[PDB]
RNA sequence: GGCGACACACGUGCUACAAUGCCCACUACAAAGCGAUGCCACCCGGCAACGGGGAGCUAAUCGCAAAAAGGUGGGCCCAGUUCGGAUUGGGGUCUGCAACCCGACCCCAUGAAGCCGGAAUCGCUAGUAAUCGCGGAUCAGCCAUGCCGCGGUGAAUACG
RNA sequence: CGCCUCCUAAAAGGUAACGGAGGCGCCCAAAGGUCCCCUCAGGCGGGACGGAAAUCCGCCGGAGAGCGCAAGGGUAGAAGG
């Protein structure tokens, strides 16, 4: 490469919020990330965050039978 | 909406005609002015006819349209737009 | 994009940031630091970054929020437009949803004016 | 402000109780 | 050629699959890598501010490399276009670069991604390349929202030595790319 | 913008437009004819024209009949330029010291 | 079913565009009215609308009832915001045979326009204007921000 | 009305008409000398904003691009970048 024009590239920690830690490297040596791989609901499965919902409607309302047959 | 201490209305006069179609295999084209009625399960797969007022408009009922009313379905103003 | 997915503001107190998120409200900003046991008058500029992550992670496992939220409100509004009922219909033409009157106002859901 | 329905000066305009005006 | 634990993936894990996958036989035969090419077709400098130095600062922090100037081909009106006016960058990444990139890209990058369900399965050549595009540049663990002042994008050319889509696919997926379909 | 009324009566859109052509006589005095309010009626006798206009130099307030119901729109007329031409020049009469 | 429509246009009003303000907690000070399938104390459940218990009052006795502005304390720090609360998604309550068209209210979320308004134009001469709440008729409920009343705080200016 | 290009012009050169069609009266301090390096237009597929067409990637693609300006000749084994 050339000289006096590219950012030195050093061994570097990422550190996600989920403890997860990544041995790489980067022109910073330590950095916080929100998320990664090993966090992210589309990664871990069907994680789903919230919603694991299903139909959800238009019938699990069943509020009731008490109409007649 | 109405009190769930309450019943899901229906005007019992069409709900009958419901489940006579039913309990003999279903289906004849229901005619009603009971726009106040819920579309109860039972009814998923018919289609009836409701009056807006001047005609009897045939809506076919389908899984989706279940917690609402058949008034929603039979709209009673012809509006096209203005000029 | 701290949280969630919103850089919310500093300078500010954390339940006034938190609100600055599709979702969340006066309301939920109580619940949210009250359950991770947060000063709620902490600015945003002096969260310990244990707190952050306690405070991400509570809300984000908690709500539906930004996309999922907006997609799902937007699914119910195309439901609504496919069905064909009548509330579907006042989201087809843009014209207002709650019984209002048109022949005046209305102009939040029609737009400015258009001349003829 | 009292078009608010969500404060207690709004609860006041409309006559109204709840959770920001309680009773 | 440092240790790079995606590089040292490929070897150990990615190749054996592959190989069994579709029988290769012989070692020069199993798709690799063979470059990643980073472009931002920024535009939006073409006059105005000149001055993407802004956003080769960036590139060249997101990838240890000094992006180079892409010069207009023509002069086009409609888009404000002078020939041989400055809108955008390339750099292009081989060897320990393009692996340390994607390995923070598939680990950090697209996990930020907003609203992120995976990347488009159909993106694929035709001849065993794939491209993505991006909306931002924060992203990237290294751009923070200090330092930024815009949002710019990119696309990134993933090439590879494999004939066929199929066999893009097998490498791209086993390496830690994630796809909806 | 200027409104029309037919009180107790249908008229067509171009009956609408003739009173409109009638109005834009006024326009010839270049000053803002302010949210003009023509009412046309029919009375036993013929028909009624009344008009309410402001202007910043004031209002005009005139009332036109006839058998004919174009004829009452065009005295209606003649009796809001001649007050308007009162309002526009009324004022240069005490002008000499 | 419609009277509630909606490319538009005008009249009357409500809420505002903020710091003489907004929010939360605590604490004062009225008048006139209404009230026996009525007004509801107080207790319990619910974040709440409300629900279940249940006393009192044919009512200067019991109840609607808390008046609000104000006062005290704390937050907000000039940003389309802790201004503003439109619009919409979702979840409930209650009346009523029935709330699709087309009810009011509560709760979560959404959080629009609006940065004081062109030509033009209205009211008001003193407890008035301005501002703050309270009550009633109609009434199952309510589209009342209307109307008829009631008190609280309380100005500016009139040469001519 | 001088000059350039094509045709008329009858396969050397030349060849007329108030015959058929176009251009010039500049320009360039590099658009000149040399050395080194590079190769087009276009089609298809893929890629945030981004489009018929901006920039990126892959395959096909001998010259249809380019060569300041008319036309012709020439030309990538460069006269083009
Ligand atoms: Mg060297
Ligand atoms: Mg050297
Ligand atoms: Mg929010
Ligand atoms: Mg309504
Ligand atoms: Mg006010
Ligand atoms: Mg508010
Ligand atoms: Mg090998
Ligand atoms: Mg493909
Ligand atoms: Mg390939
Ligand atoms: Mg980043
Ligand atoms: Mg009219
Ligand atoms: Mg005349
Ligand atoms: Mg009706
Ligand atoms: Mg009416
Ligand atoms: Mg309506
Ligand atoms: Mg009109
Ligand atoms: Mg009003
Ligand atoms: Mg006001
Ligand atoms: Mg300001
Ligand atoms: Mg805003
Ligand atoms: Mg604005
Ligand atoms: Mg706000
Ligand atoms: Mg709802
Ligand atoms: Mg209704
Ligand atoms: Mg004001
Ligand atoms: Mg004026
Ligand atoms: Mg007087
Ligand atoms: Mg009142
Ligand atoms: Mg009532
Ligand atoms: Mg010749
Ligand atoms: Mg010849
Ligand atoms: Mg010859
Ligand atoms: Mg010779
Ligand atoms: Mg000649
Ligand atoms: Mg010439
Ligand atoms: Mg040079
Ligand atoms: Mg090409
Ligand atoms: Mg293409
Ligand atoms: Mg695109
Ligand atoms: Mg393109
Ligand atoms: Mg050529
Ligand atoms: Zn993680």
């Amino acid at each position: 490469m050339k000289e006096g024009i590219h950012p030195k590239l050093v061994p570097a920690r990422i550190i996600c919020g989920c403890g997860n830690v990544i041995e790489t490297y980067s022109t910073k040596p330590e950095i916080y990330v929100e998320v990664c791989s090993k966090c992210h609901p589309f990664y871990t499965g069907q994680q789903r965050f919230v919603d694991t919902e299903g139909r959800v409607e238009r019938f699990q309302r069943r509020y009731g039978d008490s109409y007649r047959k | 909406p109405r009190s769930l201490k309450k019943g899901v209305f229906v005007d019992d006069h069409l709900l009958e005609k419901v489940l006579e179609l039913n309990a003999k295999g279903e289906k004849r084209l229901i005619k009603t002015w009971s726009r106040r009625s819920t579309i109860v399960p039972e009814m998923v797969g018919h289609t009836i006819a409701v009056y807006n007022g001047k005609q009897h408009v045939p809506v076919y009922i389908t899984e989706n349209m279940v917690g609402h009313k058949l008034g929603e379905f039979a709209p009673t103003r012809t509006y096209r737009g203005h000029g | 994009a701290r949280i969630a997915g919103v850089e919310i503001p500093r300078n500010k107190r954390v339940d006034v940031a938190l609100t600055y998120i599709y979702g969340i409200g006066k309301a939920r900003a109580k619940e949210a630091l009250e359950k991770t046991g947060i000063n709620p008058a902490t600015r945003v500029k002096d969260l310990t970054e244990a707190e952050v992550v306690r405070l991400r992670e509570y809300v984000e496992n908690t709500w539906k929020l930004e996309g999922e939220l907006r997609a799902e409100v937007a699914a119910n509004i195309k439901r609504l437009m496919d069905i064909g009922c009548y509330r579907g219909l006042r989201h087809r033409r843009g014209l207002p949803v709650r019984g209002q009157r048109t022949r005046t106002n209305a102009r939040t859901r029609k737009g400015p004016r258009k001349t003829v | 402000g009292k078009g608010d329905r969500r404060t207690r000066r709004g609860k006041i305009w409309r006559g109204t109780y709840g959770k920001y005006r309680p009773r | 050629p440092l240790d790079v634990a995606l590089k040292r993936k490929y070897y150990e894990e990615v190749r054996p699959e592959l190989i069994r996958r579709f029988g290769y036989q012989n070692v020069w035969e199993v798709p690799r890598l063979e470059k990643v090419v980073i472009n931002q077709g920024l535009g939006e400098a073409k006059e105005d501010a000149r001055i993407l130095e802004k956003a080769a600062q960036e590139l060249a922090l997101i990838t240890g490399q000094k992006p180079a100037v892409t010069r207009a081909k023509k002069s086009i009106s409609n888009f404000k276009l002078r020939k041989g006016m400055p809108i955008g960058l390339r750099v292009t990444l081989r060897r320990d670069r393009m692996w340390i990139f994607l390995e923070k890209l598939l680990n950090v990058a697209l996990p930020r991604i907003r609203d992120f369900r995976g990347l488009n399965p159909n993106s694929f050549d035709g001849r065993g390349n794939y491209n993505l595009g991006l909306r931002e540049q924060l992203i990237f663990p290294e751009i923070t929202y200090d330092m930024v002042d815009a949002l710019r994008g990119m696309d990134i050319a993933v090439v590879t030595t494999a004939e066929t889509d199929e066999e893009a696919r097998a490498l791209l997926e086993l390496l830690g790319f994630p796809f909806r379909k | 913008t200027m409104n029309i009324t037919s009180k107790q009566m249908e008229i067509t859109p171009a009956i609408r437009q003739h009173v409109a052509d009638r109005l834009a006589k006024l326009e010839k005095w270049q000053t803002h004819l302010i949210n003009p309010h023509i009412i046309l009626s029919k009375e036993p006798q013929g028909f009624v024209a009344d008009a309410t206009i402001n202007t910043p130099n004031g209002v005009l307030v005139a009332s036109g009949k006839h058998e004919d119901m174009y004829t009452a729109i065009n005295e209606l007329i003649n009796k809001l330029e001649r007050q308007l031409n009162k309002l526009q020049h009324k004022g240069e009469a005490r002008r000499a010291a």
